[PDB]
C-alpha cells in the first residue's frame, strides 16, 4: 500500500488567511509525466467533493482559491483566501497504484472573534406528555469559542439524570457553534416539580446566561 | 436534410492502476 | 446528469449479510467502472474494490477479499455490494463511486448507505414541535425547534417549510442512548414571521419508510 | 445538408496498467 | 443531410496491472 500521511491532523486559521495542508506518500506516485494525486473536500452528511486532480488541476466549479503543488511523494493543498464555507475535513488520495489509498484527512476550523451564546428553553410539548415521558430543551445558539458548559436545574436544585447534549458543526456562514440540551423526565417526575431552568456558562462572561420557565404558568 | 449517423466511439480510456508490489 | 443513487440505511443483526445497492442513471452504466468506499463517521476513508459491469471484472482490496462480493444487474443498471457475517466493525458508510470518463479521479460520489450493524430494532421517530414559553415576552426575533425522538437507525433527514426555509437553522447531530437516538432543530426567524406565516419541520427516517411533517403552533393557555 | 449527427458510444477500457514492483528481500 | 457525430465519451480506465514478482528469501 502506499500509505499517505496528512499535517496536520487539524488546522485553526482566522478568515483572510491561508491555509496550507500537507501529504507525503511513502512511495512515488508519479507516472508516465502524471501526478496521481487528488485532494477532497467533505462536509458532515455529505460525500466527499473533489477539488484537485493530478495534484494541481482545479475541478469544474471549484473556486480558484483552492490550489495544489508537488510531485513525487510530497503535496500541498492551499486554500487562499479563506472563506467561512471552507469549514471542513480535507483528504488527499493516490491514483497510481493498487490499491487507491487516502491521507488520514485534515479538519480545517475557523478562528474568530469572541461570540455570547443566544439561549431558548422549551417546555415539553403536550404531544408528548401523551407518551408518559417530558422533554425540557434549551438551545444555546451561535457562540464562540467552542468550549460552553449547561447546568439544568429543577426547583432551584440541580437534580441528577435524563440528560442529552449535542453540538452542531462550525457554521458554514458566520463560523459560530451552536448547542442542544434535552433534560429527559418521566411525565410523573416532571408534574412533581414546577420550576424548569438551564444557565448555560461562556468565557464571553463571568455571569451564566439563565432561562427558566414554570409548569403550567402563561 | 436528415441527420448524419451516430458518431464514433469514444477513446479508449486512461491506463490502469498499477500491481501492487510482490510480497517480502 | 450523472446519478448514483443509494438507499440512506441498512440495519442488519450481527452475523446476517448485508447487500447495498447502487442505481445508476445518466450514462451508459456497462461502460464504467463501479467503485466502493467505506467510512466510519469520524474517520477515513478506504477503497473496497472495483467492478466493470460489461465483463463483470473484479478488483478487490486485499484487506476486503474474503468480506465483499461485488455484483451488478445489468437490466436495472445496478450495482451490489455483499458484506458477509457482518461485524459491528462493518457499521460504516459505504458509498459508490466514479472515476470521470477518461480520468483518474473521483468525480462523481453517491450520498451513500449507512450500515448499521445491531440486534436492536428499526424503530420510527417521534417528532414534537417546540413553540416559545406560553405568556413570554415578544423581542425582535424568535425561535423555533423540533425534537426528534426515539428512533433507530440513522440517519435522519430535517428540513424546515421543505428547505426553504434555511437562514437560521440549527440541526444538531443525532446521539443514542439506550438503543434509540434523538435529534433536535431550532430555527430562528423575525416575530413578523411567527406565528403569522406556518413554520414546519419534516423529517425523513428511510429505514421506517417515514416522512413527518410537524407544524409549530402557538402554545395554548393553561 | 442537415444537422450532425448524435453523439458515438463510450470508448472501451483502457490499457491495462503496469506490473507491480518486485517485491523486497524476506528476513 | 448532415455529417456524422462527434467521437463519444472517453471510456473506462483500463485493468489494474499483475502483482510484482514476491521477494527473494532472506
Ligand atoms: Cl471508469
Amino acid at each position: 500500500d502506499i500509505v499517505l500521511t496528512q499535517s496536520p491532523a487539524s488546522l485553526t486559521v482566522s478568515l483572510g488567511q491561508r491555509a496550507t495542508i500537507s501529504c507525503r506518500a511513502s512511495k512515488s506516485v508519479d507516472s508516465y509525466g502524471n501526478s496521481f494525486m487528488e485532494w477532497y473536500q467533505q462536509k458532515p452528511g455529505q460525500p466527499p467533493k473533489l477539488l484537485i486532480y493530478r495534484a494541481s488541476n482545479l475541478e469544474s466549479g471549484i473556486p480558484a482559491r483552492f490550489s495544489g503543488s508537488g510531485s513525487r511523494t510530497d503535496f500541498t493543498l492551499t486554500i487562499n483566501p479563506v472563506e467561512a464555507d471552507d469549514v471542513a475535513t480535507y483528504y488527499c488520495q493516490q491514483s497510481n497504484e493498487d490499491p487507491y489509498t487516502f491521507g488520514g484527512g485534515t479538519k480545517l476550523e475557523i478562528k474568530r472573534a469572541d461570540a455570547a451564546p443566544t439561549v431558548s428553553i422549551f417546555p415539553p410539548s403536550s404531544e408528548q406528555l401523551t407518551s408518559g415521558g417530558a422533554s425540557v430543551v434549551c438551545f444555546l445558539n451561535n457562540f464562540y469559542p467552542k468550549d460552553i458548559n449547561v447546568k439544568w436545574k429543577i426547583d432551584g436544585s440541580e437534580r441528577q439524570n435524563g440528560v442529552l447534549n449535542s453540538w452542531t458543526d462550525q457554521d458554514s456562514k458566520d463560523s459560530t457553534y451552536s448547542m442542544s440540551s434535552t433534560l429527559t423526565l418521566t411525565k410523573d417526575e416532571y408534574e412533581r416539580h414546577n420550576s424548569y431552568t438551564c444557565e448555560a456558562t461562556h468565557k464571553t462572561s463571568t455571569s451564566p446566561i439563565v432561562k427558566s420557565f414554570n409548569r403550567n404558568e402563561c | 436534410g436528415p441527420p448524419g449517423p451516430p458518431g464514433p466511439p469514444g477513446p479508449p480510456g486512461a491506463r490502469g492502476l498499477t500491481g501492487r508490489p510482490g510480497d517480502a | 446528469q450523472v446519478q448514483l443513487q443509494q438507499p440512506g440505511a441498512d440495519l442488519v443483526r450481527p452475523g446476517v449479510s448485508v447487500k447495498l445497492s447502487c442505481k445508476a442513471s445518466g450514462y451508459t452504466f456497462t461502460s464504467y467502472w463501479m467503485n466502493w468506499v467505506k467510512q466510519r463517521p469520524g474517520q477515513g476513508l478506504e477503497w473496497i474494490g472495483m467492478i466493470h459491469p460489461s465483463d463483470s471484472e473484479t478488483r478487490l482490496s486485499q484487506k476486503f477479499k474474503d468480506k465483499a462480493t461485488l455484483t451488478v444487474d445489468k437490466s436495472s443498471s445496478t450495482a451490489y455490494m455483499q458484506l458477509s457475517s457482518p461485524t459491528s466493525e462493518d457499521s460504516a458508510v459505504y458509498y459508490c463511486a466514479r472515476l470521470k470518463p477518461g480520468g483518474t479521479w473521483f468525480a462523481y460520489w453517491g450520498q451513500g448507505t449507512l450500515v448499521t450493524v445491531s440486534a436492536a430494532k428499526t424503530t420510527a421517530p417521534s417528532v414534537y414541535p417546540l413553540a416559545p414559553v406560553c405568556g413570554d415576552t415578544t423581542g425582535s426575533s424568535v425561535t423555533l425547534g423540533c425534537l426528534v425522538k426515539g428512533y433507530f437507525p440513522e440517519p435522519v433527514t430535517l428540513t424546515w417549510n421543505s428547505g426553504s426555509l434555511s437562514s437560521g437553522v440549527h440541526t444538531f447531530p443525532a446521539v443514542l442512548q439506550s438503543d434509540l437516538y434523538t435529534l433536535s432543530s431550532s430555527v430562528t426567524v423575525t416575530s413578523s414571521t411567527w406565528p403569522s406565516q406556518s413554520i414546519t419541520c419534516n423529517v425523513a427516517h428511510p429505514a421506517s419508510s417515514t416522512k413527518v411533517d410537524k407544524k409549530i403552533e402557538p402554545r395554548g393557555p393553561t
